[PDB]
């Protein structure tokens, strides 16, 4: 369909996911300074 | 297990330009969103007001 | 039924997945301004303290 | 006794889709209906008051 | 046929059809069973 | 009359049933509004109880 | 419309038998109604 | 005695069709137009008034 | 129209016969509607 | 005339009739507006008795 | 059309339309009856 | 003149039939409708007795 | 000619047409002998 | 002149017949309207009598 | 326009005719208002 | 000039009468407007007699 | 234009005879007009 | 002495049809001035008004 | 223009005469608006 | 077939929505238990 | 200079001519009225006499 | 433009020419009016 | 530059020409306004003296 | 590691001329909103008013 | 540098000439009105005298 | 890097210089209207002295 | 062979003339304002 | 794309150098802007 | 371009000459206009 | 592009030193402004 064989969406799976785990870190990182700074809840 | 089979209906590129130009549209959205309540950082005049 | 895969015979799973992703986003903002509309309002209701004064 | 021939005459797809559409909105209109009446369930003040 | 299904296929839609269409109906009728329970409009 | 059943071989079934749904689905619709502005509302009048108090 | 007779009268059985149980559940709604929000 | 010939000069179908809407269209109509009089039934207050 | 003399007679009975039993349906409504709210 | 039967060797029967049913049906609901803005009005009379009162 | 074909129309065309203004002619005399006008 | 006739070899005769039929039903709804404006009104001129009085 | 039709054709019309004229200014002419009758407006 | 019917070679006869229809009837509209408007009113002058009263 | 000489004749002579008979109308009719209604 | 009528191997003659006649209906239109609407009406002034009063 | 020289020629004639006819009406109408309403 | 060469290059019927039109239209123009202005003879009331 | 030089002289003539009879007008115009009511 | 898919990719396909459908609501379901531990509604 | 007849040999006459004219007649108008619409007007100064008084 | 050399020479004499004439009578028209209504 | 007359074998001379006249001529009709619309008016400045008066 | 692929999925020249366009409509914004705040420079009457 | 000159290799003289000339009348139509519009305005400033008063 | 001169590889230098030279024109327009609208203006500071007046 | 098909000699009594042109239209523009300066100054 | 392993990699390389810099300036006058005037 | 080294060269030369003869005029208005009605 | 290494190298170097002496010259009109009317 997209032209990619198995080998290549193993390796986009691994990197996509690896990337998307570290944006996850960084905000969460983010909202931990924000809630020290200025509590909403 | 096999969910890395999601790459062979979905097209990678279409997928990365579409996360970047939607989270760039949230993050904007949430930042006037905020800006528009009793939780505005600029015009709060904490640290000290500076046009008095 | 323990043919329901077969679901998946007649209705194209792209469309199905792209539709699924649209129409969840279009509902989690919907119900996010419903919920800020009302008295529920978590934002601007001074708690736990007024921070404009 | 007959009445699977039905699909013989109507595209299964085409009334998938519509069923969809239609119980979709049909949600949405019902939900903001009784939103719009004095069976409001969010902004009646029950259990308590949370702006107060 | 005007829809090119055999009639095996029409007997085979139409019973997944009824099933998942009475699942449904059940599920609406335990939700506003819980809402009557709950508020009561009548 | 017996041969009532002709009228198939001049109206086609397919937007016959069609057009039946759809006006039927609008006709509800309609109606439930026009009752809903009358004073025959079952909504806003506060039976059993108003829940707004 | 192309259809045979014996299609035809096919089909005009099974849509007489819907439409009349269609009207006998209208029916039944529009009792429950009167039941209990007489309108005349 | 031969005015089934009328049949030779006009299509059935079309003639079938605008019968059925111009009925439909012809009952809202009038519904409409007797709901607008002091013929109303609906807002007559009988038996009973509902919403008092 | 290309239709023979015999269709157009038999459409022209079933038209008349239909024709009669709905203006029969329409009188009778409005004889209850006189029964119940008379206009004039 | 005694020929006047040739005026359909001029006009087309079809177009003719169905003009005539769609001027008679327009012609018909024109005039019954036009009565019931005027005195002669049946509905909104209260003859033979007011029904709202 | 044809001669006999313009005959046999205009035959029927004439006793449909006296049909209906007898028609017209018996309502207008139900009207008068009931709300004159003049 | 004797030979006016020869009119209907230059104007056609279904063109000039449809224009007069056309013209004539108009002329006739405007007439009826600038008579009704001024004081020679019919209907509503409560005579000879008022109905909704 | 113009409109295709010959000498006869052109005479019958034309007698069809005065006599049927004639006619229709009798029944205007009746109508507002009636309307004059009933309310004179000069 | 002598030779004035030659204007029949350089004036197309149907046209002119047409136009000339035309803009008398168009005329004969115009001028009763504007007469109507003046104090020369026939029909709104209550003369013989007023029928309105 | 097509038309020959004797066609051109033919029609002046009409024209001419129906266009006296039209003035001779006009003329009538404005002497009747006159009669009822003088403007000047 | 002895040749003016050359004028004629330059503008075509049907063209010229079709603007003059516009042209003098038109003008003749405007020019009963424009002495209508001044002090010079004879319509609406009242001469010999008023006949709506 | 495709005119002739003797087609010119009656031309021109015609239309000088009649132009000087609607000048002399337009004076006729005019000489009536300040005979009944002066405006200068 | 050349100057009817100037009909070598404009073509007589362009020139014949501008300058009737332009005279018209200048006609009409200057009558409207001259009309608005004080000296307007059809509202001055000379020799008689005659609505008076 | 396609105008050779004797057919320019010719219209060269008669436009120049015509002008001048048309501006002969005009003055005899203005002369007696000048004599009825002077402007400056 | 309409959508060109085998019988075996068609059951593949359904294993693993329906395995990702559950988690999505598992986690919708709690993230409604935290919300309704800090404002109920009803 | 002395060859500025070679203008010609690059600007069309004819262009020219017409540009030179309409233009002419344009600024003539413009200025007709940029000269009525101030205190030197001498249609509107009752100068010699005022005619309408 | 496609003119020769003394085609262009002819159009520049006469052209410089009228143009001297319309700016003489321009001349005379604003020597009239300073003459009648100075305004500078 | 000694060579500056190389500006022809790049820029066309009849645009350039009708450029220079349009730009010459909107500019003059401009400025002749701004200094009308400002206090150095020399038409309504009643010099040397008032003609409306 | 293998992060460098990604430039065989993405164009470069769309990419760099994307990069820039949003870097400077973001600067531009950036800038707005803090002169509609307390903290604009620029009208704050420090380090002296010059208008005054 | 002393390869300056190779930037003719990549733009266009003509349309850099263009371009140039039409933004500098461009821009010097703008200042003179900004600064027409500010109190550094030379024509409206009744100096060294007022004309109109 | 010391391979930064290959940037010329992918973007257009033709291209990129226009683009340079727009946007730092419009830039330089719309910073000095911003100075302008605040109280750092120039123009309008009655300084080194007021001239209108 | 050029942009604008004028060749060297073309261009060069162009130049000539279209200078000649300017001056003379300069000197009648100053011409012009030093008799506007005369009459009214506005500096 | 049509960019080999090489290019691709040359690029990641120089496109990382590139943005730390930016980063670095962007730091920077953070760094002075909060020194002048914080905002938190 | 089209255009070869030394014709670059030589626009180079009379556009850096013409740049400077302009910026020398713009120097010397200025120049006079600060004279007259300084600013800053 | 289209351009060799050597053009890319040499258009590089001219750019980054035309860049260089852009920001000077704005550097010294900054340094020139904040000497008359200090912003901050
Ligand atoms: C009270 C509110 C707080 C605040 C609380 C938060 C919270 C909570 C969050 C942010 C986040 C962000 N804030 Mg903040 N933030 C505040 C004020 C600001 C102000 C300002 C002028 O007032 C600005 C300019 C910003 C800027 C930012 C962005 C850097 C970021 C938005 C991410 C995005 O949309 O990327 C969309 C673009 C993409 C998704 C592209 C895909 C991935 C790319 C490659 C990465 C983008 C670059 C990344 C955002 C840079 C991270 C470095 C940060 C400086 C740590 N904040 C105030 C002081 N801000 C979010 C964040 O930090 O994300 C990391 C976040 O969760
Ligand atoms: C006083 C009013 C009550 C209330 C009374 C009712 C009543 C009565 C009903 C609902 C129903 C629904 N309510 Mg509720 N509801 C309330 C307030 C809410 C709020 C809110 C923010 O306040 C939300 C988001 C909802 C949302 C919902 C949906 C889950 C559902 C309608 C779905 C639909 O349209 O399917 C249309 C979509 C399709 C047909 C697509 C096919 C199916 C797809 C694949 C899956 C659909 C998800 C399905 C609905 C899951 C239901 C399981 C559980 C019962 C939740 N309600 C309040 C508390 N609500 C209806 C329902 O339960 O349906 C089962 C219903 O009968
Ligand atoms: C005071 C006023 C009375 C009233 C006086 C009347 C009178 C009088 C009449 C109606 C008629 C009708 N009324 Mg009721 N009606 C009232 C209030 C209502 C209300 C309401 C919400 O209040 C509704 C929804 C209706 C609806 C109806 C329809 C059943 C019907 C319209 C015929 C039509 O349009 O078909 C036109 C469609 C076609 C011709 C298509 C061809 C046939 C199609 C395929 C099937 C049609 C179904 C047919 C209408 C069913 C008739 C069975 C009857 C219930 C006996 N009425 C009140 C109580 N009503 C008419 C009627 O009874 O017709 C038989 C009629 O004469
Ligand atoms: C005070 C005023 C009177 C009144 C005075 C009159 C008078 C007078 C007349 C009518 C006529 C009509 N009136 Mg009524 N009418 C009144 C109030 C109503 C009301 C109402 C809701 O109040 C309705 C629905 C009607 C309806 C009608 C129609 C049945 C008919 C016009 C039909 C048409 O346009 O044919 C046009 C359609 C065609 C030509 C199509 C060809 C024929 C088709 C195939 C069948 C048509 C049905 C036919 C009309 C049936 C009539 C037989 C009976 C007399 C009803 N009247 C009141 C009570 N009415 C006219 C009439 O009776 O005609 C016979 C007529 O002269
Ligand atoms: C005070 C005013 C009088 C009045 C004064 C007059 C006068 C005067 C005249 C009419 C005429 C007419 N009046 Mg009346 N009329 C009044 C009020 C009405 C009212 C009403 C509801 O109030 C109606 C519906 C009418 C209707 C009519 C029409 C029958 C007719 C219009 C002719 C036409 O347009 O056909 C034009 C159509 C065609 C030419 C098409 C060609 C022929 C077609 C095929 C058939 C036409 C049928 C023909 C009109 C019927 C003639 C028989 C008449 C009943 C005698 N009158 C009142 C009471 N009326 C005119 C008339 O009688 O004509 C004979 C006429 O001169
Ligand atoms: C105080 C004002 C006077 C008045 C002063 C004048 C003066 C002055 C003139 C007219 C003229 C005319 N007036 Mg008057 N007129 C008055 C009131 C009216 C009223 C009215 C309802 O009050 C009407 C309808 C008219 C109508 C007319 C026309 C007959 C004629 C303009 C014709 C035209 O435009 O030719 C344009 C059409 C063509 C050129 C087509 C070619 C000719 C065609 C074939 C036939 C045209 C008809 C022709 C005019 C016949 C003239 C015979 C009689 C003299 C009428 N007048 C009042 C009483 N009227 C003008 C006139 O008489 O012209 C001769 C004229 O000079
Ligand atoms: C205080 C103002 C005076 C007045 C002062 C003047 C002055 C001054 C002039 C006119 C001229 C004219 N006036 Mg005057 N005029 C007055 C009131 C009127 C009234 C009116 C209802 O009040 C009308 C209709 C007119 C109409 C006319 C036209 C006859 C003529 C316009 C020329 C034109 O446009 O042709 C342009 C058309 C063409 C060039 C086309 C080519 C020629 C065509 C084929 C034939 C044209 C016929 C020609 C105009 C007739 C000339 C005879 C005149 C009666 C002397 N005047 C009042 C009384 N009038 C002008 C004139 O007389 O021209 C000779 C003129 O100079
Ligand atoms: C208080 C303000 C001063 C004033 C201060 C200044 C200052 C400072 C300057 C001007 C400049 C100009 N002023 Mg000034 N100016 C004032 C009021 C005026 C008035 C007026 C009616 O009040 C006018 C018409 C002008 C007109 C002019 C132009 C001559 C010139 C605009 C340059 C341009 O746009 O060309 C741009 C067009 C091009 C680049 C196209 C290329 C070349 C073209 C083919 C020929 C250009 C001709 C050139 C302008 C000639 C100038 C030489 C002389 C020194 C006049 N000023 C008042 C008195 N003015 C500028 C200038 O002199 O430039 C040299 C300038 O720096
Ligand atoms: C308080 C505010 C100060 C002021 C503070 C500043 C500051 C700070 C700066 C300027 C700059 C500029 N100012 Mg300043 N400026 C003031 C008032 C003015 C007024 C006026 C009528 O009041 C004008 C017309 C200007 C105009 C100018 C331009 C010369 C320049 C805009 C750069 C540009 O857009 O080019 C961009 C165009 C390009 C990049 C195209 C490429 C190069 C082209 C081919 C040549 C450009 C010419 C170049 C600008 C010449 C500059 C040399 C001299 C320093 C003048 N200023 C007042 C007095 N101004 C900027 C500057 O000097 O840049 C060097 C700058 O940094
Ligand atoms: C091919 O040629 C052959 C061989 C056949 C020979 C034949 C040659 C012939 C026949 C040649 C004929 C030539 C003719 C007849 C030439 C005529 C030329 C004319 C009449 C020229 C006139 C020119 C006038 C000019 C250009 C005037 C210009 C004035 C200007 C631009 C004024 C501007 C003023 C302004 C903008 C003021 C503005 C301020 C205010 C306030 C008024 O703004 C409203
Ligand atoms: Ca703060
Ligand atoms: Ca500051």
């Amino acid at each position: 369909l997209t032209g990619l064989t198995d080998d290549e969406a193993k390796e986009f799976h691994a990197i996509f996911m690896q990337s998307m785990y570290a944006w996850f870190g960084l905000v969460v990182i983010a909202h931990l300074l924000a809630w020290l700074y200025r509590p909403w809840l | 297990a096999n969910l890395y089979k999601i790459w062979l209906i979905l097209d990678p590129r279409r997928v990365l330009v579409s996360i970047v130009a939607f989270q760039i549209v949230l993050g904007l959205l949430i930042h006037m969103i905020v800006l528009s309540t009793d939780l505005n950082w600029l015009d709060d005049n904490i640290p000290v007001s500076y046009q008095a």
